[PDB]
This record gives structure tokens, C-alpha cells and sequence, in this order.
């Protein structure tokens, strides 16, 4: 899963 | 003095976050239609995948 | 100028509102995929189907 | 489709 990139 | 920065800054943050968003969504979405599509099939772990989509 | 200001402040409201939209999707994906990885053993082929959408 | 659709960006701003 790609994940969310951080803020 | 007072600066436009924050706004074009913020607008850039908005676009990538809105591509990201759309794009697990879309994911979503088609595993909704691939739950759809076995419907009859009865199957318990599709029910459990199914009800975590509509949470 | 002030509308500058409020249309700051605007998209800061716009961009926690994105990043919780983000992360509830994403979260249920990744609960997804949980789910498949305790099944892999059975042979039940829609969920290696749902399994390459997510990681697609 | 139950899915909750996301809210779109014309709105929020």
C-alpha cells in the first residue's frame, strides 16, 4: 500500500 | 510585508493532498464493485471486507 | 489585506479536512488488506483480486 | 454505491 505521504 | 506565499503554498498542499485522497478512494471504489459482484456468493470474509467500506 | 488572510485560513481548514478524508480512506484499505493477509491460505480468489487493486 | 462519496474541492473553499 502506498502510504500517506506526511504532512 | 504581509505575503502571498502562504496562499500558493497551502494551494499546492490542497492539490496533493486532494490527488491522494481521490486516489484511495478509487481503490475503494473498485472493491466495492468487485464485492458487488459476488453478492451471492455468500462469502463471510467478503461480508467482513464489505461492512469496513461502509464504516 | 484581510481577504488574503481568510482565504488562508481557509485552505488551512481545507487541508486538515483533506488529510482526515485521506486517512479514513486509507485506513479502511489498510484494513483490507489485513483482513486478506489472515486468508491467504484458503483458496478464495476474489481476494488476491482485491489484494492487486491495492497494490496497484 | 454506499460509499461515503468524498466531499468535493469546489466546496471547503
Amino acid at each position: 500500500l502506498r502510504p500517506p505521504t506526511p504532512l | 510585508a504581509e505575503l502571498m506565499q502562504q496562499v500558493n503554498v497551502l494551494k499546492l498542499t490542497v492539490e496533493d493532498l486532494e490527488k491522494e485522497r481521490d486516489f484511495y478512494f478509487g481503490k475503494l471504489r473498485n472493491i466495492e464493485l468487485i464485492c458487488q459482484e459476488n453478492e451471492g456468493e455468500n462469502d463471510p470474509v467478503l461480508q467482513r471486507i464489505v461492512d469496513i467500506l461502509y464504516a
